[PDB]
RNA sequence: GGCCUGCU
RNA sequence: AGUAGAAACAAGGCC
């Protein structure tokens, strides 16, 4: 049968029959009496559109052949013959833009003289019982219906018939060229009746070939084929199997607990070795303040010259030597680079305006210091195979050290009032609220509490430092740059006041990785001598730079003040890191007021202000050769915020696994002490997991010296 | 006096306290170099566990495969991957004993949802791995390569639109002789039966960073575009399985954890009377996704979708099948250092098969000589089993029938069991009349783990009464306790723009104050940190200040401009009037009324050019990767204005061999950017069809044009040259 | 690298007193020539002449870097052109 | 007239061509997220980072004839420099604040009846009394909730048909919506947002987010209503309460 | 010496 | 040298 549409209709309309095959999903091989009843409904609407043509009068103008001219409207426009999403796109365009009804199914063509649709088809059967079933499939419509029928007759509803009637002679002649054509060819033994509405269909999954044999090879040890492994499963009932496994299995495979009382935990082992070294990126507890008294705010002013000023407010300068060599580097380098940026600092004094940002010389010294030209080229293994020295990058357990007691004096100095606020917070929207008013009071009782410590200048001077260091990293990559270490403060008084502590020199910086590192040499002054804790400057080159007169009663001191210069690193990732220090502040104030509110929710009312004013309640914070002491709540306030700050600050892996495993520890032994029969099943291994993390840091190793003594104080 | 606060844990409770034992206020680990080293580790641990079963070759990949299941019973609390087939299937027929009906159902919604679902929800992922260049790329960028190379080879049934057909089509592809691939360097490659089985079975390895809580780093793995749909199917069974089960806490969130935590504890030992006693274990397991065979997931998913369809469960087992048979790439490579000669080198992994062992360490070299018998083309076998939690649904299935299986109806003794299970993490409430009871008990759910292949760390878990246990850094102890420690890296600029970040920051405040028990004062002081932070990253200070940047002069003439500078916004410059009342509203609609009309109209201008709207998925949704977390998407609540632009990209394919990538994308993203103008609907609802693009175009443009005349701007002139427009594109499109 | 400026010169009677000040912008002091004698040291910041021993005082202030003299019961003896030095100053007269 | 001169122009070029021609309409979403960009893991540190830099974000190439090069000192405002795979071009921060100072003015004074959820908080908030802060111990209890305090009563796809009848009146396709509650609401929000031109994508969105019933699992402590749950943080927490009444009631 | 890139 | 820690950075590639 497909040879007729092989034979008579034109290509357009037998692939845009084919696509309408296409698109419901059903195969012409099957049943082609539906692709050649439907290709003869789309001949009609062409026929039926086209050689119709309209101009702005109704009448429509018919012309055999479009002449050119901007006058080719087309009487009738078709719905048909497009994809069933488009259909509905040009059905809902004309209801919107006609103002018509939308039809529930797909009409055929569209005409203006009476602004609505036409559904055309030809059936086989006569046209009298077609045009009322599809009328009665049509839910109350004003859409026109026309249908024609092989026997010639035409009808219609309103006895309307909306063009020439050359037309419809033209029409019909087609039907019958039709009909006696399939004359010749013999087709109504079924072309009257041939397509009953068949939709089914079974999903076909099916797993052959080479992805057959995979699942063959995916079994149980003992199974030859999926077929086989499915029966078995589905034949597969519960008889009582894991049972008889539990009995022949071996009894060495247990769980036994092991009771965990106040003598079995024992002191965490520290790792032995040379004593720990510093490795913070500035001084902590050693640090000097150079200061102008100036009325601007932290970040208000220019670094340069507040640095060049408060360094002309002290007298004193001698020409630096050294006093402690790096003892792995080159002093000399040190000692001109210090020369050489109080040169350019001067040189910066004499010119018109200071600029905001200095770059300097890519001298020898800063060269080595900043470690220049020293990453190994890169090349290709098939030119680098004989070479004996050809390794792996040295990959191996850090160096061992013990723990020294510089660590704790500093943590302790690091808890400490100090003379003046390092905190100056900003705007928030004024408290409309009675709870917004109790949050802003105990908010300006733990500001009071913790602005004077030394763990939030600390926290400032980190942030800066990082600050500074990744702006001028991101924006000077290739030149070496200066940075003064500024940080403002407000005395007693109420005088604001700017300090510098030293200078920082960013080297090349050309950080494509988050690891990746930028490497600076950081210079500091300070009056601690380095004579009496060595170990805790291992890679600290110390020059003598002047001296100092602090009033004191004992006539005038006169100390000596030394330049704490060495090459440190960081990265882009320590660099975000330290520059969101503030959010230690958090954390500790977050638990202090977990405190305050435990408390409060016994006693129904606000316990900020007696706990802060009182001081009657105190915490164990420490302990003293008498015994355990304990302070106020601002004290435990500061503790937790030096804890924060130094988690910051010596953050490591060693730390984070030491805390985890040491967590556990530490809710085993409150398990212990709330009376709960506490038990482990390897106690060793939770040991050695902990043991593990103790290799060199002296924050960890600290850490884990405050576990022992809780474990020592504990379990009584 | 030497302060130490540890010791305040002697007067306050260790989880009352908890926060401070959270060192999450530093920089994370981080990896710096290859993970091959970590990859083969796995390796050679994942197939040292299962060393006992037996030695098979598979006649498709040629590659060894070590098949454990039905192996010999353990003898030693050491990990071990012999799981026992038998018991498995009857675990899982208990289970279903106790909830009847629920693989019947389950199984119906999935086939439901397989027989409906579409390609494009492969485009929903993360990084995959497109074995077209071997390496990994986006999602929807593997995707198309790989759509792209089946329909080059012959394998175009993915024109259906269904994701039932692209694995139709990725299945028939395993029995192709020779097909065709692309490279850049284009030169068209032949890729052999073998080898492009090997490719589509192959994993990329990498290193984990950001990884809080370990001292040591480890690898996990990148499936490739083949294998993702039969993933989301079984994903798709097992979340809908787990949904029915009130013991499983994967597919749901935190505080639905606590819940059903609390509600277990409180069942447990409300129903336990005086006589009886009562154990909480919180137990971790060891090795867990390393002793998991792919075997024993096929023999649990054919037991789930017996009696159904066979096309449904041949689509559900294809996965498994896979996984059984999947190879890993061992990763980057290895860098050397030559200190006398003063170079480096980097040695691709696929040369560790070859490569003499003199380069390497000793933990190294024996690493290689180990995992050496395993290599198949630059990639090991790793059939005995999973790599990094890709089934962590079914996992967790599995940990459920165990604890199902102590609901005294099948212990058959005074003690029993319950709990809860999350991959890798569980806690167990065991209650018995006497202290042997409890241990009895435990002792056989332990014996009972082992035959399933599923081990408990004995160094990380601890038992202890009822009334204090951890699940997954929630601390319970007579009710959760709230640690607020996990949720600090949270507390900064997120990095998306500046109404996104700042949207993003106080909607993070008042959820950790919601959930997390964040105080009012403390959550003030957050605010305020988080806008010095803010002010201090954008370089938006609040103008009436002297802190000079690269942004503080338009900054300062747009607030001397202004009449009403209280409604600025912060990133123009403005005051700040948020507090613990306004944390649940939008910058922009806090300020509307305070706001000129001037800036008011300036600032949300659609017409502005910095606003960029790509989907309706990408409107306000960012996607945080939270500490100690998978990653998550969050609903910002924000307003579109000028500051809503979207930051650079990389911008270095342009010196990689990769460079016409970049053309791609700019003629794909022009051709979606008028397809888009022709349909707007293209955003909102992803159009579906058959067509192709200029059909649809041209032909909406017949349309637009004639009825856009019929009332609108169009004239008869305009509207006939539309029309024979049209007519020339389509003669073009002819030819 | 130091610039002296002295003043406070100028004529005064026997008995008399008069200061001396030397603005500096190690030790510094103060010297005195009179006419057809060498330059003798006075004072330096302490350390005195003799002759000069219980009559004139010197001081030192570091923070504005300025070394004052105190001449007390001065006589004729005491007529000269006295320098600052830490580096010289131009000289400023003494004339008793 | 526009749109198809540019679908020719595109035609010209044989590899456009292609792309129209051989990609059909399904593949759509596919190709539009075809992008060689990766999905950043730390946004954080790279903002930090990438604002230190000039030019640091991305515009479209109309800036170039909007925003002039440089401003009065001669800072740079926009660089014709054009992004990775996109046509859009790098800009400044600066031409940010300087279209906020000088940029083209509109009437914003139809995004109020866009962001209907948003100014509805705000005027909620506005007229709320507060009471007196009760210090005592809170169960907090965890429930499921529903967060949004304007949803009509329906599903996401259940609204996404309105939403779309409501934008993109053309496309709904098959579905005509049969309720009457969505027959009132697509009136209503079709006559409000007439005129509205700020775009279809957002509009749609936030119509689905205004119209679309969510629900979240939380801790809560009394309340349990939509109006007292968004402000959940403010009324209720450990160991205080704080009576609240929103202005709606 | 000149120019390109900074998660590809 | 330095950062850092089971492998890396201490610029890369292209002419």
């Amino acid at each position: 049968m497909e040879d007729f549409v092989r034979q008579c209709f034109n290509p357009m309309i037998v692939e845009l029959a084919e696509k309408a095959m296409k698109e419901y999903g059903e195969d012409l091989k099957i049943e082609t009496n539906k692709f050649a009843a439907i290709c003869t409904h789309l001949e009609v609407c062409f026929m039926y559109s086209d050689f119709h043509f309209i101009n702005e009068r109704g009448e429509s103008i018919i012309v055999e052949s479009g002449d050119p001219n901007a006058l080719l409207k087309h009487r009738f426009e078709i719905i048909e013959g497009r994809d069933r999403t488009m259909a509905w796109t040009v059905v809902n365009s004309i209801c919107n833009t006609t103002g018509a009804e939308k039809p529930k199914f797909l009409p055929d063509l569209y005409d203006y003289k009476e602004n609505r649709f036409i559904e055309i088809g030809v059936t086989r059967r006569e046209v009298h019982i077609y045009y009322l079933e599809k009328a009665n499939k049509i839910k109350s419509e004003k859409t026109h219906i026309h249908i024609f029928s092989f026997t010639g007759e035409e009808m219609a509803t309103k006895a309307d018939y909306t063009l020439d009637e050359e037309s419809r002679a033209r029409i019909k002649t087609r039907l019958f060229t039709i009909r006696q054509e399939m004359a010749s060819r013999g087709l109504w033994d079924s072309f009257r009746q041939s397509e009953r509405g068949e939709e089914t269909i079974e999903e076909r999954f099916e797993i052959t070939g080479t992805m057959r044999r995979l699942a063959d090879q995916s079994l149980p040890p003992n199974f030859s084929s999926l077929e086989n492994f499915r029966a078995y499963v589905d034949g597969f009932e519960p008889n009582g199997y894991i049972e008889g496994k539990l009995s022949q299995m071996s009894k060495e495979v247990n769980a036994r607990i092991e009771p965990f009382l106040k003598t079995t935990p024992r002191p965490l082992r520290l790792p032995d070795g040379p004593p720990c070294s510093q490795r913070s990126k500035f001084l902590l507890m050693d640090a000097l303040k150079l200061s102008i008294e100036d009325p601007s705010h932290e970040g208000e002013g220019i670094p340069l010259y507040d640095a060049i000023k408060c360094m002309r407010t002290f007298f004193g300068w001698k020409e630096p030597n050294v006093v402690k060599p790096h003892e792995k580097g080159i002093n000399p380098n040190y000692l001109l680079a210090w020369k050489q940026v109080l040169a350019e600092l001067q040189d910066i004094e004499n010119e018109e305006k200071i600029p905001k940002t200095k770059n300097m010389k890519k001298t020898s010294q800063l060269k080595w210091a900043l470690g220049e030209n020293m990453a190994p080229e890169k090349v290709d293994f098939d030119d680098c195979k004989d070479v004996s020295d050809l390794k792996q990058y040295d990959s191996d357990e850090p160096e061992l050290r013990s723990l020294a007691s510089w660590i704790q004096s500093e943590f302790n100095k690091a808890c400490e009032l100090t003379d003046s606020s390092w905190i100056e917070l900003d705007e928030i929207g004024e408290d409309v609220a009675p709870i917004e008013h109790i949050a802003s009071m105990r908010r300006n009782y733990f500001t009071a509490e913790v602005s004077h410590c030394r763990a939030t200048e600390y926290i400032m001077k980190g942030v800066y430092i990082n600050t500074a260091l990744l702006n001028a990293s991101c924006a000077a990559m290739d030149d070496f740059q200066l940075i003064p270490m500024i940080s403002k403060c407000r005395t007693k008084e109420g005088r604001r006041k700017t300090n510098l502590y030293g200078f920082i020199i960013k080297g090349r910086s050309h950080l494509r990785n988050d690891t990746d590192v930028v490497n600076f040499v950081s210079m500091e002054f300070s009056l601690t001598d380095p004579r009496l804790e060595p170990h805790k400057w291992e890679k600290y080159c110390v020059l003598e730079i002047g001296d100092m007169l602090l009033r004191s009663a004992i006539g005038q001191v006169s100390r000596p003040m030394f330049l704490y210069v060495r090459t440190n690193g960081t990265s882009k990732i320590k660099m975000k890191w330290g520059m969101e220090m503030r959010r230690c502040l958090l954390q500790s104030l977050q638990q202090i007021e977990s405190m305050i509110e435990a408390e409060s929710s016994v006693k129904e009312k606000d316990m900020t202000k007696e706990f802060f004013e009182n001081k009657s309640e105190t915490w164990p914070i420490g302990e003293s050769p008498k015994g355990v002491e304990e302070g106020s709540i601002g004290k435990v306030c500061r503790t937790l915020l030096a804890k924060s700050v130094f988690n910051s600050l010596y953050a490591s892996p060693q730390l984070e696994g030491f805390s985890a495993e040491s967590r556990k520890l530490l809710l085993i032994v409150q398990a212990l002490r709330d009376n709960l029969e506490p038990g482990t099943f390897d106690l060793g291994g939770l040991y050695e997991a902990i043991e593990e993390c103790l290799i060199n840091d002296p924050w960890v190793l600290l850490n884990a010296s405050w576990f022992n003594s809780f474990l020592t104080h504990a379990l009584r | 006096m030497d302060v130490n606060p540890t010791l305040l844990f002697l007067k306050v409770p260790a989880q009352n306290a908890i926060s401070t034992t959270f060192p999450y206020t530093g920089d994370p680990p981080y990896s710096h170099g290859t993970g091959t080293g970590y990859t083969m580790d796995t390796v050679n641990r994942t197939h040292q566990y299962s060393e006992k079963g037996r030695w098979t070759t598979n006649t498709e990949t040629g590659a060894p495969q070590l098949n454990p299941i039905d192996g010999p019973l353990p003898e030693d609390n050491e990990p071990s991957g012999y799981a026992q087939t038998d018991c498995v299937l009857e675990a899982m027929a208990f289970l279903e004993e106790s909830h009847p009906g629920i693989f019947e159902n389950s199984c119906l919604e999935t086939m439901e949802v397989v027989q409906q679902t579409r390609v494009d929800k492969l485009t929903q992922g993360r990084q995959t791995y497109d074995w077209t260049l071997n390496r990994n790329q986006p999602a929807a960028t593997a995707l198309a390569n790989t759509i792209e190379v089946f329909r080059s080879n012959g394998l175009t049934a993915n024109e259906s639109g269904r994701l039932i057909d692209f694995l139709k089509d990725v299945m028939e592809s395993m029995d192709k002789e020779e097909m065709e691939i692309t490279t850049h360097f284009k030169k068209k490659q032949r890729l052999n039966k073998r080898s492009y089985l090997i490719r589509a079975l192959t994993l990329n390895t990498m290193t984990k960073d950001a990884e809080r809580g370990k001292l040591k780093r480890r690898a996990i793995a990148t499936p490739g575009m083949q294998i993702r749909g039969f993933v989301y199917f079984v994903e798709t069974l097992a979340r809908s399985i787990c949904e029915k089960l009130e013991q499983s806490g994967l597919p749901v969130g935190g505080n639905e954890k606590k819940a059903k935590l609390a509600n277990v504890v409180r069942k447990m030992m409300t129903n336990s009377q005086d006589t009886e006693l009562s154990f909480t274990i919180t137990g971790d397991n060891t090795k867990w996704n390393e002793n998991q065979n792919p075997r024993m997931f096929l023999a649990m998913i054919t037991y789930i979708t017996r009696n159904q369809p066979e096309w449904f469960r041949n689509v559900l087992s294809i996965a498994p099948i896979m996984f059984s048979n999947k190879m890993a790439r061992l990763g980057k490579g290895y860098m050397f250092e030559s200190k006398s000669m003063k170079l480096r080198t980097q040695i691709p992994a696929e040369m560790l098969a070859s490569i003499d062992l003199k380069y390497f360490n000793d933990s190294t070299r024996k690493k290689i000589e180990k995992i050496r018998p395993l290599l198949i083309d630059g990639t090991a076998s790793l059939s005995p089993g999973m790599m990094m939690g890709m089934f962590n649904m079914l996992s967790t299935v599995l940990g459920v029938s165990i604890l199902n299986l102590g609901q005294k109806r099948y212990t058959k003794t005074t003690y029993w069991w319950d709990g809860l299970q999350s991959s890798d993490d569980f806690a167990l409430i065991v209650n018995a009349p006497n202290h042997e009871g409890i241990q009895a008990g435990v002792d056989r759910f332990y014996r009972t783990c082992k035959l399933l292949g599923i081990n408990m760390s004995k160094k990380k878990s601890y038992i202890n009464r009822t009334g204090t246990f951890e699940f997954t850094s929630f601390f319970y102890r007579y009710g959760f306790v709230a640690n607020f420690s996990m949720e600090l890296p949270s507390f900064g600029v997120s990095g998306i723009n500046e109404s996104a970040d700042m949207s993003i920051g106080v909607t993070v405040i008042k959820n950790n104050m919601i959930n997390n028990d964040l105080g009012p004062a403390t959550a003030q002081m957050a605010l305020q940190l988080f806008i010095k932070d803010y002010r201090y990253t954008y370089r938006c200070h609040r103008g009436d200040t002297q802190i000079q940047t690269r942004r503080s002069f338009e900054i300062k003439k747009l607030w001397e401009q202004t009449r009403s500078k209280a409604g600025l916004l912060v990133s123009d410059g403005g005051p700040n009037l948020y507090n613990i009342r306004n944390l649940h509203i939008p910058e922009v609609c806090l300020k509307w009324e305070l706001m000129d009309e001037d800036y008011q109209g300036r600032l949300c201008n659609p017409l502005n050019p910095f606003v960029s709207h790509k989907e309706i998925e990408s409107v306000n949704n960012a996607v945080m990767m939270p500490a100690h977390g998978p990653a998550k998407n969050m609903e910002y609540d924000a307003v579109a204005t000028t500051h809503s632009w979207i930051p650079k990209r990389n911008r270095s394919i342009l010196n990689t061999s990769q460079r016409g990538i970049l053309e791609d994308e700019q003629m794909y993203q022009k051709c979606c950017n008028l397809f888009e103008k022709f349909f707007p609907s293209s955003s909102y609802r992803r159009p579906v069809g058959i067509s192709s693009m200029v059909e649809a175009m041209v032909s909406r443009a017949r349309i637009d044009a004639r009825i856009d005349f019929e009332s609108g701007r169009i004239k008869k002139e305009e509207f006939a040259e539309i029309m024979k427009i049209c007519s020339t594109i389509e003669e073009l499109r002819r030819q | 690298q130091v610039q002296l400026q002295e003043s406070g010169g100028g004529l005064v009677q026997p008995g008399g007193s008069l200061r001396l000040s030397c603005t500096a912008s190690s030790a510094m002091g103060w010297y005195r020539q009179a006419p057809g004698k060498e330059r003798e040291l006075v004072a330096r910041i302490t350390n005195f002449a003799d002759s000069v021993k219980d009559r004139f005082t010197i001081s030192r202030d570091a923070t504005e870097n300025t070394v004052v003299l105190q001449m007390n019961s001065l006589k004729a003896e005491d007529t000269a052109v006295y320098y600052c030095n830490g580096l010289w100053g131009q000289g400023t007269q003494v004339t008793v | 007239m526009e749109r198809i001169k540019e679908l020719r122009d595109l035609m010209s070029q044989s590899r456009t061509r292609e792309i129209l021609t051989k990609t059909t309409v399904d593949h759509m979403a596919i190709i539009k997220k075809y992008t060689s960009g990766r999905q950043e893991k730390n946004p954080a540190l790279r903002m930090k980072w990438m604002m230190a830099m000039k030019y640091p974000i991305t515009a479209d190439k109309r800036i170039m004839e909007m925003i002039p090069e440089r401003n009065e000192q001669g800072q740079t405002l926009w660089s014709k420099t054009n992004d990775a795979g996109s046509d859009r071009v790098m800009v400044s921060p600066l031409a940010v604040t300087w279209w906020n100072r000088n940029g083209p003015t509109t009437s914003a004074v139809h995004y109020p009846k866009i962001y209907k959820t948003y100014f509805e908080k705000v005027e909620r908030l506005k007229h709320g009394t507060f009471g007196p802060v009760h210090f005592r111990n809170q169960v907090k209890i965890r429930r499921r909730v529903d967060i949004n305090p304007g949803h009509a009563d329906l599903s996401a796809k259940e609204a996404q048909d309105v939403i779309m009848e409501v934008v993109f009146p053309n496309e709904v396709g098959a579905r005509i919506l049969t309720s009457e509650s969505q027959l009132t609401i697509t009136k209503e929000k079709k006559e409000e947002l007439q005129d509205c031109k700020i775009s279809p994508l957002m509009v749609a969105y936030m119509l689905e987010r205004e119209l679309v019933r969510k629900t979240r699992f939380l801790p809560v402590a009394g309340g349990t209503s939509s109006v007292y749950i968004e402000v959940l943080h403010l009324t209720q927490g450990t160991c205080w309460e704080q009576m609240y009444t929103p202005g709606g009631e």
